[PDB]
């Protein structure tokens, strides 16, 4: 038999099996009520429904409708049922304690799963890379972290969070496009800026430069098409919009950029293993995939980092699901096939016993 | 070798994925 890998998202979560190379599942983390709907079905419904987000910046701060999530994962997404399947759950770097251990209770108990475990998605994606040392930079739609990894442990004192996302860069579009002309107001104008976010932008290498040539000529303006026909023209937009995870302030935002985030957390490290983080640092998350982020990033880290230093970006050319792959390979593995929970373990421990065996 | 030192050696060697 094989393992169900479950990877939860802010926005977005990724189903699929343990042994699969994508997630055969992919929907919006939406609980939808006026008596409940999750996922695709929620969002076209919004009309005759209240939207809730069970998932603020990669945290569960709702628990009842992240159990129906869950059973809309089975059921309804992967027709199959848990108590037949171990699963691995995916979490957020410092996840609190609790949580942790909701999660561990709410799969053993209430779905009956045989097996699990709760894994740190940053360190999924430095698996699904082929490493298990390194730094992972996961942005994603809510959150982003910088995510030191020795050896498989994420080093919590050197964990940092920016709450400057894939969903603020969105909303960040609509408002330079508002400034330049259009007018976006519904929902289903919003899904168009953020398809015009995830087709068009791109990182630009030097930003001051980039927007004397957006000045000077015609030469970076695109043209996106809508479903009625007409068409929009964005110019400086295109890169406008993902600099502001180099620079928050564009948002209002007293934060480090990516970059320097990425460097500050090096630099919690203990002196002798930055060598390999900064040559190790990979890319992960949805909002990792503009063009140019890596070249960016790379000339960014050159600056802080010391001139000596070899600095290697890796951006993994799939890295919107580096997270679940990382759990699809992680889960197969005949290695890690001793590191599950039982449900034997679970009744005979309690749901505290997550911290002694995930970590 | 432990238990975990085979499990990180299993992940730095890779290994192939499933098809659809
Ligand atoms: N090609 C692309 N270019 C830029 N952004 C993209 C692209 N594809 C997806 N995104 C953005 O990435 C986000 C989704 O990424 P991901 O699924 O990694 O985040 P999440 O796991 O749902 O949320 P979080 O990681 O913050 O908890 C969305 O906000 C989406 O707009
Ligand atoms: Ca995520």
């Amino acid at each position: 038999v094989a393992a169900l890998v479950v990877d939860n998202g802010s926005g977005m979560c990724k189903a699929g099996f343990a042994g699969d190379d994508a997630p055969r599942a992919v929907f919006p983390s939406i609980v939808g009520r006026p008596d409940s709907y999750v996922g695709d079905e929620a969002q076209s419904k919004r009309g005759i429904l209240t939207l809730k987000y069970p998932i603020e910046h990669g945290i569960v701060t709702n628990w009842d409708d992240m159990e129906k999530i869950w059973h809309h994962t089975f059921y309804n997404e992967l027709r199959v049922a848990p108590e037949e399947h171990p699963v691995l759950l995916t979490e957020a770097p410092l996840n609190p304690k609790a949580n942790r251990e909701k999660m561990t209770q709410i799969m053993f108990e209430t779905f009956n799963t045989p097996a699990m475990y709760v894994a740190i998605q940053a360190v999924l994606s430095l698996y699904a890379s082929g490493r298990t040392t390194g730094i992972v930079l996961d942005s994603g739609d809510g959150v982003s972290h910088t995510v030191p990894i020795y050896e498989g442990y994420a080093l919590p004192h050197a964990i940092l969070r920016l709450d400057l996302a894939g969903r603020d860069l969105t909303d960040y579009l609509m408002k330079i496009l508002t400034e330049r002309g259009y007018s976006f107001t519904t929902t289903e104008e919003r899904e168009i800026v953020r398809d015009i976010k995830e087709k068009l932008c791109y990182v630009a290498l030097d930003f001051e430069q980039e927007m004397a040539t957006a000045a000077s000529s015609s030469s970076l303006e695109k043209s996106y098409e809508l479903k009625d026909g007409q068409v929009i023209t964005i110019g400086n937009e295109r890169f406008r919009c993902p600099e502001a995870l180099f620079q928050p302030s564009f948002l209002g935002m007293e934060a480090c950029g990516i970059h320097e985030t990425t460097y500050n957390s090096i630099m919690k490290c203990d002196v002798d293993i930055r060598k390999d983080l900064y040559a190790n640092t990979v890319l992960s998350g949805g909002t990792t995939m503009y063009p140019g982020i890596a070249d960016r990033m790379q000339k960014e880290i050159t600056a802080l980092a010391p001139s000596t230093m070899k600095i290697k970006i890796i951006a993994p050319p799939e890295r919107k699901y580096s997270v679940w792959i990382g759990g699809s390979i992680l889960a197969s593995l005949s290695t890690f096939q001793q590191m599950w929970i039982s449900k034997q373990e679970y009744d005979e421990s309690g749901p505290s016993i997550v911290h002694r065996k995930c970590f | 070798p432990s238990p975990r030192e085979q499990l990180m050696e299993s992940i730095r060697k890779g290994k192939e994925l499933k098809q659809a």
